[PDB]
């Protein structure tokens, strides 16, 4: 009706009377504390504001001999920033969303539970026929070495039925070696410092 | 030790979350076209 | 733009980096092989992984000739 | 036209001064399609009729990069068709004009890979590691 | 699976036609594609070391059914115990 | 000393008051839940048909 | 090189070239603005900044990236942002049928009229003229060339005359 | 309705005559699931055009994939672990249609699923959230890897010795059954 | 090698994502180019606001 | 060719209806002739400055003062049928405004919010 174009003029500004100065604007951790449709109930509150605010900025400007500037002009300001922090929060609880999206997502992959064809996929040990075998040394041994020991003898291939072999430090001994080292070298420097203090006087 | 050069703008929440720089330097930016506050021009040449 | 930029050629040895690639095989022209798996491992994760008898026969070096590409001269030792 | 009073001509001579969004797009191969050779030389399960799943087949395999792709896995005798898009992702990602400063100083030719045109930093100690290296020495 | 490494082209099918007209189809690094059965045998190069290789392959089951293999694996395996 | 200022603004008509706007209606669980299936969905949809088109 | 010339007392450095370009931007800020097809770096890279945090956050899954969810197309469903502003001159003392809108040039005569429906709850509109109009320009004190966003004019005509009074 | 328990479906392989299977269906944990099953297994496709709704559609509507599970076959039948069909636009084994839209989900149904028992009967889906038409029936011992994957709607109660029998067709290298394994007639058992 | 090939072209994408345009982190002609004198930020923005 | 179809080169029918730079949402399957390459870079500008003089007698596109942004045109939201002036080919791409109201505690809240 007629009463939806008086929405976007200034009430007090038709009865001519001076527009005050609102308290202030939506803050961050006030709009955290509110659900997402609060959140775009205000936000549409603000949009149509903001719209009259700027019909108003716009007609002011329209004539500037006669009506002078814009009484109290601070409120745009105000209503943009507001707008702002509404969008601050709304991001935040998004990607929120998004991160936990995403790490379901990837442990579905790795589940690997996806296929085009509709339908389950095949039993995870089905396909595999392999067989990996844990070995323990005291030394180091080169894995060719281990690969003529430990390769089938049956078997004619280069590989000789071997598919990979990899040698590996448990993170135990590796945390003992990398200590031990530290050690080693603060053994050194502090030999090194004894025979360098004590030269002179002996 | 300056992580920007002294004549930077500083855009950014008072956090230092650069979450929302874009719409801050959009806001000044549209907000240097036609300043809300500006009072009578005295300029010949007006936008209205 | 390349995702998944692919490994120095060569690098299968623990704590020696790998020879300069053009030897082993592919585009010719510097003298030192490199690699940033040999380089951002700690010294102590390398001296970990070897042992002095593994260590003193990747640290081997054959003078003129190269080893992957017989019969010629190893190219880091020559001028260009 | 670009000769004139015109504003017209006036923005043709400064907006076409801007420089375009540049990617190193490396060469297709039409005819060797490195995606469709995971299905050479596999064993058939006459059942079901679908390839066997050969374990010894991912340690021979050969991965070929390529940009729309993360890397393809490829039967090793047919490498060497590949060959150059090896060398365009071993390559630096520009022009080399841009990133030609790397070579022309002295202390980023020491610091930086060279190796088929990838100008990259090689690993080089903070002064903190360089300090404490030479002080535990005790030099 | 080896029908897939060979390259395809992307042309006309008439100038397929035009070029084994003529003899041009052969030259260029082009070759056409016609699945054999049985081959010739001699003067293939191929097929001799790959026919030797079947024959080593038989004598090594040879060994394998005699029973020398394990007694050979077996030996690496006291050698290495030994050393 | 404190940075005291015209408190002599108001606009009680158009003004939140308070008590109103620190009301609390953000439940996380719900809508969360809400936002991260129907991020699913969309991720899910476009993996199947990367999986058709391969 | 008939004749070489004396190179050798140059030290090297680029001279500039005497043609010398002129910088990309765009001074015109009158009727006849042009804008630049050419994209650079800057706006991919400030893309990437302002959808997800491109330096450090991780990239999501295309499948959200190309999706109604993902957050610049999530906010802009749930969290619109036009203004749609009116010009008073024409609903002010005078009864007036056709009431005139300033508009954001990405609307349609459909989104207009969508937005007079569901916001302002105008429910009779015959129909919808539009008129592209450049922003307003103007020089300040210090001789400042500025310019006011551009706008669309929207004629919006109405089933019954439409007056906003004055009160003297 | 709980009553409506039952579905049946008879199937022929190839040239050979069609035995009947009978599917024991669980409606409380799983509400849409088995009312798209029970309402394709009916399948009303009792409208009857008239020549002038031939001449006022013009279309020929029944020229839409009709929604039963009559005409439609198995596409996909693997030895030891289960057999999969139900496709109703095209007999290839793509594109589910379900009765509420292209593909329905139901997320708190999908989540209870478990299976643990043979001749257990649940949705072929490509993801946990798209639910067609199509159905497998799992012959294994214990699947216990399709739990957040797949919904368990329903068990077979009669014609175990039906599945065994179709599980038995060799398969062409077409990848599909060789002899073709169709569902020439279905009812509910109300 | 479906499935695969469809994990190789997300992963792919994002790291190509990730990794393209390149554009440096710092470098002198930002700070060069982004110097102005005294004159020209009157001269860029001044308003009446100031003055009023 | 050309990726976008070939009415908005040429009309849709002889008056040339159709023609000039299209716009895409970029969640939607339909595509237009704004293309940023440099190969598309004059063409593009070539509609811009010239407009197209079309053997109708009448210049398309732009035949005034203001040059168009091809950038701010609102989507391309479907296809010209000589029948129908405009068919609606997707109608995801035009912006319902929704609001919710009149919602819990809606109605008590104010656009601004007040001081202490
Ligand atoms: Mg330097």
């Amino acid at each position: 009706s007629a009463a939806a174009f008086y929405e976007f003029v200034d009430n007090n500004f038709l009865n001519n009377k001076r527009p005050p100065v609102p308290g202030g604007s939506w803050t961050v951790e006030v709009l955290r504390n509110k659900s997402l449709a609060d959140l775009q109930h205000i936000w549409f509150l603000l949009l149509k504001e903001r719209n009259m605010l700027k019909s108003m900025k716009e007609h002011y400007l329209r004539h500037q001999e006669e009506l002078g500037a814009m009484p109290a002009p601070s409120r745009l300001k105000m209503i943009d920033e507001s707008m702002r922090n509404i969008k601050r929060v709304v991001k935040e609880r998004d990607e929120e969303a998004t991160a936990r999206a995403v790490e379901i997502f990837k442990e579905r992959l790795k589940r690997g539970i996806y296929r085009y064809p509709p339908g389950p996929p095949p039993p995870p040990g089905a396909h595999d026929k392999t067989s990996v075998v844990k070995v323990e040394l005291s030394c180091y041994v080169e894995e060719e070495r281990l690969r003529e020991l430990f390769g089938r003898y049956d078997v004619f291939e280069p590989h000789k039925g071997i598919v990979r072999v990899e040698l590996k430090l448990p993170d135990e001994v590796l945390k003992q070696k990398e200590e031990a080292e530290q050690l080693w070298t603060q053994y050194m420097a502090e030999c090194s410092d004894v025979k360098a203090y004590h030269q002179w006087s002996t | 030790q300056r992580k920007l050069p002294k004549h930077f703008p500083v855009v950014q929440a008072s956090d230092g979350s650069s979450l929302l720089r874009e719409e801050t330097i959009a806001c000044m930016e549209r907000e240097r076209r036609l300043p809300h506050n500006m009072g009578k021009l005295y300029s010949y040449h007006r936008p209205y | 733009v390349a995702p998944w930029v692919p490994p120095p050629r060569h690098d299968i040895k623990v704590t020696m980096p790998p020879p300069p690639g053009g030897e082993v095989g592919g585009r010719f022209g510097v003298s030192q092989g490199y690699s940033d798996r040999l380089a951002r491992t700690p010294y102590w994760k390398r001296m970990a992984l070897s042992t002095y008898k593994l260590r003193m026969m990747e640290n081997a070096t054959r003078y003129p000739m190269s080893e992957h590409r017989p019969g010629e001269y190893d190219i880091r030792y020559l001028p260009t | 036209f670009k000769q004139g009073q015109g504003m017209f001509s006036h923005q043709l001579k400064r907006l076409l001064q801007k420089k375009s969004i540049h990617r190193y797009n490396w060469d297709p191969l039409p005819m060797y399609d490195p995606r469709k050779l995971v299905h050479a030389s596999r064993h058939m399960d006459v059942e079901t009729w679908r390839e066997v799943p050969d374990p010894h087949w991912d340690e021979r395999s050969y991965l070929v990069p390529d940009q729309m792709f993360y890397n393809i896995p490829v039967p090793p005798e047919y490498k060497d068709a590949y060959w150059w898009r090896e060398l365009q992702a071993r390559r630096v990602q520009c022009p080399v004009e841009w990133v030609s400063h790397r070579m022309y100083n002295k202390g980023d030719r020491q610091r930086y890979d060279f190796q088929d045109l990838a100008f990259r930093k090689k690993f080089e100690f903070s002064y903190e590691e360089v300090v404490k290296n030479a002080k535990d020495m005790r030099s | 699976g080896f029908v897939h490494a060979l390259p395809h082209d992307t042309r006309d099918a008439l100038l397929q036609e035009w070029e084994r007209m003529h003899h041009l189809d052969w030259q260029f690094g082009k070759a056409v594609y016609t699945p054999r059965s049985k081959e010739n045998v001699r003067g293939n190069l191929t097929w001799l070391r790959e026919d030797r290789h079947y024959d080593q392959r038989m004598k090594f089951m040879q060994e394998v059914e005699s029973g020398e293999a394990r007694a050979k694996h077996m030996k690496l395996i006291a050698e290495a115990a030994g050393n | 000393p404190p940075v005291n200022d015209e408190l002599e603004v108001g606009d009680p008509l158009k003004d939140t008051p308070i008590q109103d706007a620190d009301e609390a209606t953000y439940d996380r669980e719900a809508e969360q839940a809400v936002l991260v299936d129907k991020r699913l969905e969309a991720m899910e949809e476009h993996f199947v048909q990367s999986l058709k088109q391969s | 090189i008939h004749k070489g010339w004396r190179t050798w007392e140059y030290q090297h450095t680029r001279p500039d070239p005497r043609p010398f370009p002129d910088p990309p931007v765009n001074d015109y800020f009158g009727r006849s603005r042009i804008w630049n097809p050419i994209a650079c770096k800057l706006g991919y890279v400030r893309k990437k900044a302002d959808e997800w945090g491109w330096p450090n956050k991780p990239p999501p899954p295309t499948g959200l990236r190309h999706s109604q969810e993902f957050f610049p197309f999530f906010f802009e469903r749930y969290f619109p942002d036009a203004e749609v502003r009116l010009l008073l001159d024409s609903v002010l003392n005078n009864e007036t049928k056709r009431p005139v809108f300033q508009i954001p040039c990405s609307m349609s005569k459909v989104e207009l009229v969508n937005y007079l429906k569901n916001i302002y709850g105008i429910d009779n509109v015959v129909r919808v003229e539009v008129r592209n109009r450049r922003g307003r320009r103007y020089k300040n004190e210090v001789g400042e060339i500025k310019m006011m966003d551009d706008y669309k004019v929207a004629v919006v005509e109405l089933d019954t005359p439409v007056s906003v009074e004055l009160k003297q | 309705m709980r009553i409506s328990e039952r579905a049946f479906m008879d199937i022929a392989i190839g040239t050979k005559a069609p035995r009947r299977i009978v599917f024991k269906l669980f409606p409380r944990k799983c509400p849409s699931a088995v009312k798209n099953f029970i309402e394709l297994c009916s399948g009303n496709v009792s409208t009857d055009t008239y020549e002038s709704g031939n001449r006022d559609k013009l279309i020929s509507e029944s020229a839409l994939p009709q929604l039963t599970y009559k005409n439609s076959t198995f596409h996909r039948v693997e030895k030891g672990y289960l057999i999969q069909g139900g496709d109703i636009v095209t007999g290839r084994g793509t594109e589910q249609l379900s009765i509420y839209g292209g593909t329905f989900s139901a997320p708190e149904e999908v989540r209870a699923s478990v299976f643990d028992k043979p001749g257990l009967v649940g949705t072929a889906s490509s993801s946990p959230n798209a639910h067609g038409s199509q159905f497998f029936i799992l012959t294994a011992k214990e699947a216990n890897h399709l739990n957040g994957t797949c919904i368990c709607f329903g068990q077979v109660a009669d014609g175990l010795d039906v599945v065994q029998e179709i599980e038995q067709v060799p398969i062409d290298p077409s990848g599909f059954p060789s002899l073709k394994v169709s569902i020439v007639d279905c009812g509910v058992l109300e | 090698p479906v499935y695969c090939e469809a994990l190789r072209r997300e992963r792919a994408r994002e790291e190509t994502l990730m990794k393209w345009p390149h554009v440096p982190e710092w470098k002198y002609e930002y700070s060069t180019y982004t110097r102005k004198h005294l004159a020209d930020i009157v001269q860029y923005n001044y308003t009446n606001v100031v003055d009023y | 060719k050309n990726s976008w179809p070939e009415w908005m080169d040429n009309g849709a029918d002889g008056t040339g209806y159709g023609i000039g730079l299209h716009r895409t949402h970029p969640l939607s399957r339909l595509r237009g002739n704004l293309k940023r390459s440099p190969s598309h870079v004059p063409r593009v500008l070539g509609m811009m400055i010239q407009g197209v003089w079309h053997k109708s007698g009448v210049k398309l596109y732009f035949r005034g003062g203001k040059p168009p942004n091809p950038s701010v045109h609102p989507y391309l939201t479907g296809e010209p049928c000589p029948l129908y002036g405009w068919k609606v080919t997707d109608e995801s791409v035009i912006r319902q405004f929704n609001m919710p109201s009149i919602d819990g505690t809606n109605f008590r809240y104010k656009p601004y919010v007040a001081l202490q």
